């Protein structure tokens, strides 16, 4: 069979910076190489076929080139909605086989990570659960600290930290700390406080309410 | 207008079979292979295999022989994929996309199905809403939200209002936990259309068929 | 009082050579060798010479050269109940002659649509196309259809062969007189070369056995020099040694060295009829032979060097462009890939007289065998006249090809090759080779080889005609009757019944065998013990 290598996982770049990925065959394959473009959470799209002909309905901007094993991909206007993972296949011997992908993340200047606390509902609180939550919006990079506290200890049991992938419009990330905890421990405590430390400022970001019908 | 709509989401318990649908529209459908690609959780494309809808001529991988059966119906330009042996390897988004004779690429993709295999129970979501409190200072704009608390498998869907507006909504990533996922979603919206209009986030779970709808109140 | 000989060594020499190589050699080895193994493959192929092949070659070569007697009469100085043999050969023969002359009608009806500046294979611009037909100097981005066809394809689909206007074995008619005026001149070109016995045959021969090996140079120097032509050799002799665990790639190896050198038919018996007593056997069958593998070797280069170039041209993974494994690679393939080279015309011109040439010596010593024992059988009851008796075979041949001149024709071609044929040559083969072993006796053989060469064969040879032989038979015919292939051609699948048919064609050749087995035991006298003992014992 037939082995695709990329060796970059990841690539670092720029809105309109000029990015190329790298792919690598087994053995020769001439003309034929696909590259194929998936957004997050979409069926992937076909961009290139055989090496540097392009297919219908694919912008200027989006070129291939390369003949033999390794092969290039370029792209000389990055743009906000070009944030995909990017897979190169042959297409000449059975069977078919991809490259490992190439996540072309996109690199911007910082942001100040905007933070909302949010208390328990009601609706919760009839089941017999409360579950304190902290959003992280908008900031950059991915890196970044959070640090609970129930009453100025910092609370480091129950808390989940999730961070979604890279964003299509301004490039930035966002993260959320959830901090579930049970009715009787949450009816004896009543300000809660939930911070982060990122790299934009040195004070980390503090949010706090109180239990007391806020 | 070559479309490929493909089935709903499968959970099904390790050792059974499923099938996978593929609807193809906008094109001559005896003209082109149909194909199905395996993609893994985070992993790369695997090409499970073609066939030809001329006469049923089928094409598997080596890696597939005796996994995955491919069947065709020309009365109503319908492909299938039957799975039998169910492992949680098998837990994966299946695509089936039309390729050519030559060259052979994969033009057009269909939108996937998520197969989960684990005898784990279908369990509904519970809908707790997120508001902001009523200490909070209102500047130029309030940022809403719902949560989403255990469930099973990994099919949810948490729309805004019908779609209409979801300009600056943020939805986080399912986290697994004793065997129920659990997510959250927020919303961007500014202070001159809240709480003034009606902003309702619905939950929408496929695999128990359960749509909750919340309404958010400060 | 006695019979003729040879004009020179030389000329049975060839002659044998040229008997030998075919189309086969050309076209069968490369695909076969490629797919099992790639050079790989040249390990069990010469094994299966060695103890298989070139013991029954030499074993069968020299019979004919000491008992100087045809394919019937051979029988009556051995094993009197075996000399049905010598007729089912025959009837086979009527069979074979069936087809394997309309192969050569379709390479005449390509030579002669070959004199055209613009050949036409080349544009879809003509009155057997259809819509589907694209070609090349035309528009790019092109992309391949499931229902799309190359102009090479549609010409031998549509237009020579015309086996479209046929729905198969059960409605083939009517016959394409075309085709039937290209074997006519092809029956023609046979008769002058045969009908004055084996003067011409020697002499003739000349020309066949000598013009393909310059072809394939010619060839070979072109196909070379064409861009990416080392994805095929790459392909053709890349190492694949786990083909040699499966079984079935040895017997692959065996019927094709035993096709190949085409022993045991009495082709081989009627050319060592003519020739010298003290004349040597050994060297003869041992350079003959190693020419006939060696060609086919070369040929493995010619084929795969245009086939580089083809999936270089196209996009690799040669295989895909050598999915067909018959005709259609010559015809299409390698035709289209001929297209698209400078002086298009005249390495079509030389690659269909190739085939021409490739295929009419065979057929002389198909057809001499043949005549040359039933002469033996009937002496001067026969023989008042040759050219009367030739005739007779050949228009009777010509009536016989009419079934294969259909528009359904090589679909009668693959399943009287495949189904019936093959199973009947290996089974009369492997009926010699144990009449001839354990019935006249391989020591008494030895001694006659003894006479001849001066010297007794060695133990080598001996331990192969006892059991290497016998056996090496034994086991494609069995691997044939365990699992008889699924046939297939141009995107048609065979009936279920098709093997019943083949049988039925390959069961009826044979007959006679028995029924003559049963006809001497039932005319001699006396008891069963002492006519299976005058059926045994050579002619007083
Ligand atoms: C040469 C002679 C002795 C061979 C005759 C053997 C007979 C029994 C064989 C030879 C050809 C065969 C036939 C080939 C064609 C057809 C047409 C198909 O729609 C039904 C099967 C049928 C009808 C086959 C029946 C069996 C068959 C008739
Ligand atoms: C390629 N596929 C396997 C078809 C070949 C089958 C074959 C055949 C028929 C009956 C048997 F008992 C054994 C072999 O028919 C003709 C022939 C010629 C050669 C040469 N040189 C080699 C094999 C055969
Ligand atoms: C073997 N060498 C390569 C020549 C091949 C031509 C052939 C032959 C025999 C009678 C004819 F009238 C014309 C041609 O010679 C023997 C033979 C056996 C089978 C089988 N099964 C098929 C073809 C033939
Ligand atoms: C091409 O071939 C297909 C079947 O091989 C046939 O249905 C179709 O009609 C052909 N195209 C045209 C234009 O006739
Ligand atoms: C490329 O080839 C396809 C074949 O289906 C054709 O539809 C398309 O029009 C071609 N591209 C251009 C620009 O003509
Ligand atoms: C000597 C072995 C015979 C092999 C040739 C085919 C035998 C046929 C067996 C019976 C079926 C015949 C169909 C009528
Ligand atoms: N329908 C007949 C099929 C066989 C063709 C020979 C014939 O026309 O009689
Ligand atoms: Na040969
Ligand atoms: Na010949």
């Amino acid at each position: 069979d037939i082995v695709m290598t990329q060796s970059h996982k990841f690539m670092s770049t720029s809105v309109g910076d000029r990015v190329s990925i790298t792919c690598k065959a087994s053995q020769d394959v001439s003309t034929a190489v696909a590259w194929y473009q998936q957004k997050p959470g979409q069926s992937p799209k076909l961009l290139i076929y055989s090496a540097s002909y392009r297919y219908t309905g694919v912008p200027d901007r989006f070129t291939g080139s390369g003949s033999g094993t390794d092969f290039t991909f370029t792209i000389s206007s990055v743009q906000a909605e070009d944030l995909a993972v990017y897979y190169c296949q042959q297409h000449y011997s059975i069977p078919r086989t991809f490259g490992g992908g190439t996540k072309l993340e996109i690199k911007r200047a910082d942001a100040a990570p905007t933070v909302s606390i949010f208390p328990p509902s009601s609706e919760q609180l009839t089941s017999g659960g409360a579950s304190v939550v902290c959003f992280l919006n908008n900031f950059y990079p991915k890196d970044i600290n959070v640090k609970w506290k129930i009453d100025g200890s910092e609370r480091q049991n129950g808390v989940l930290n999730s961070w979604t992938d890279q964003d299509s419009k301004d490039s930035t990330y966002s993260m959320s700390s959830t901090l579930t905890l049970t009715k009787d421990e949450y009816e004896r405590h009543n300000s809660y406080t939930c911070e982060a430390t990122h790299k934009t400022s040195t004070s980390p970001i503090v949010k706090s309410f109180n239990r007391n019908e806020c | 207008e070559v479309q490929l709509q493909q089935s709903g989401p499968e959970l099904v318990k390790p050792g059974a079979s499923v099938k996978i649908s593929c609807k193809a529209s906008g094109y001559t459908f005896t003209d082109y292979y149909m194909n199905w690609v395996k993609q893994s959780h985070g992993k790369s494309l695997e090409w499970i295999g073609n066939i030809n809808p001329n006469n049923g001529g089928t094409s598997y991988n080596q890696k597939f022989k005796g996994k995955a059966t491919l069947t065709v119906d020309k009365s109503s330009t319908t492909a299938y994929m039957e799975l039998r042996s169910l492992t949680s390897e098998d837990s994966a988004v299946y695509y089936c996309t039309r390729s050519p004779v030559r060259p052979y690429y994969f033009d057009y993709w269909g939108q996937g199905t998520t197969l989960t295999v684990s005898s784990a129970k279908t369990t509904p979501p519970s809908v707790y809403p997120l508001a902001p409190g009523c200490g909070d200072t209102t500047g130029s704009s309030v940022t809403l939200g719902c949560l989403v608390k255990g469930y099973f498998p990994e099919s949810v869907t948490v729309t805004w209002n019908s779609g209409s507006l979801s300009s600056s909504v943020h939805t986080f990533p399912a986290l697994l936990q004793s065997g129920l996922y659990t997510m959250s979603s927020s919303v961007t919206v500014p202070s001159s259309t809240w709480p003034s209009q009606t902003v309702t986030c619905s939950v929408a779970h496929p695999a128990s068929s359960t749509t909750v709808d919340k309404k958010l109140e400060p | 009082g006695e019979r003729e000989t040879w004009g020179k060594k030389v000329d049975f020499l060839l002659s044998v050579i040229g008997y030998a190589v075919d189309l086969g050699n050309v076209w069968r080895f490369p695909y076969i060798c490629a797919q099992n193994g790639g050079g790989a493959f040249l390990l069990p192929y010469t094994i299966m010479a060695i103890f298989g092949g070139i013991p029954l070659f030499y074993m069968e070569l020299a019979l004919g050269q000491y008992h100087r007697n045809g394919c019937i009469s051979i029988w009556r100085k051995i094993c009197p109940i075996f000399k049905g043999i010598g007729y089912a050969i025959c009837i086979i023969a009527f069979y074979i002659a069936s087809y394997y002359n309309t192969i050569m009608a379709w390479a005449l009806y390509y030579l002669i649509s070959s004199f055209t500046d613009q050949l036409p294979w080349t544009s879809c611009k003509n009155s057997w196309n259809t819509g589907n037909c694209t070609n090349y100097f035309s528009e790019d981005n092109i992309t391949w259809t499931l229902h799309s066809t190359s102009p090479a394809e549609e010409f031998y689909t549509r237009h020579v062969l015309q086996i479209h206007r046929s729905k198969g074995l059960q409605d083939l008619g009517g016959i394409s007189w075309q085709l039937a005026l290209c074997i006519m001149l092809i029956f023609t070109v046979i008769y002058f070369s045969i009908w004055k016995g084996v003067k011409t045959s020697g002499k003739v021969v000349w020309v066949t056995a000598t013009f393909p090996y310059i072809a394939l140079s010619v060839l070979l120097v072109r196909g070379a020099t064409l861009p990416g032509a080392w994805r095929g050799v790459l392909f053709y002799l890349k190492p694949n040694w786990q083909k040699l665990l499966e079984t079935g790639v040895w017997i692959d190896a065996a019927a094709q060295i035993f096709f190949s050198l085409g022993p045991g038919f009495g082709v081989l018996l009627a050319f060592a009829s003519y020739n010298k007593f003290n004349n040597n056997c050994y060297q003869d069958a041992l350079v003959t032979s190693v020419v006939n593998c060696m060609t086919s070797f070369v040929s493995g280069f010619v084929i795969f060097t245009v086939l580089g170039y083809m999936a270089e041209m196209r996009n690799e993974d040669v295989s895909e462009v050598a999915k067909d494994a018959g005709p259609s690679l010559l015809f299409i393939t390698y035709a289209e890939a001929i297209a698209n080279m400078p002086a298009s015309t005249f390495f079509a011109i030389i690659f269909f007289l190739m085939l021409i040439t490739l295929g009419l010596d065979s057929s002389f010593a198909g057809l001499e065998g043949v005549i040359t024992a039933v002469l033996d059988e009937f002496p001067h009851v026969w023989a008042k006249r040759r050219e009367r008796f030739v005739l007779a075979v050949v228009i009777t041949c010509f009536f016989g090809s009419l079934v294969t001149l259909t528009f359904g024709g090589a679909y009668v071609v693959k399943l009287l090759e495949e189904y019936a044929t093959g199973p009947a040559v290996l089974t009369v083969a492997l009926i010699e080779a144990v009449a001839v072993s354990w019935f006249y006796g391989i020591t008494q053989f030895c001694r006659d080889v003894k006479e001849m060469l001066g010297f007794s064969p060695g133990w080598f040879w001996r331990i192969c005609w006892v059991a290497i032989s016998p056996l090496f038979l034994l086991f494609i015919i069995a691997s044939f009757l365990m699992s008889p292939p699924q046939l297939r051609l141009f995107q048609y699948n065979y009936p279920y019944w098709s093997i019943i048919l083949g049988y039925a064609i390959g069961t009826s050749s044979f007959i006679c065998i028995p029924t003559y087995i049963a006809y001497r035991l039932i005319i001699t006298p006396g008891t069963f013990k002492e006519r299976i003992i005058k059926s045994i014992t050579p002619e007083t």
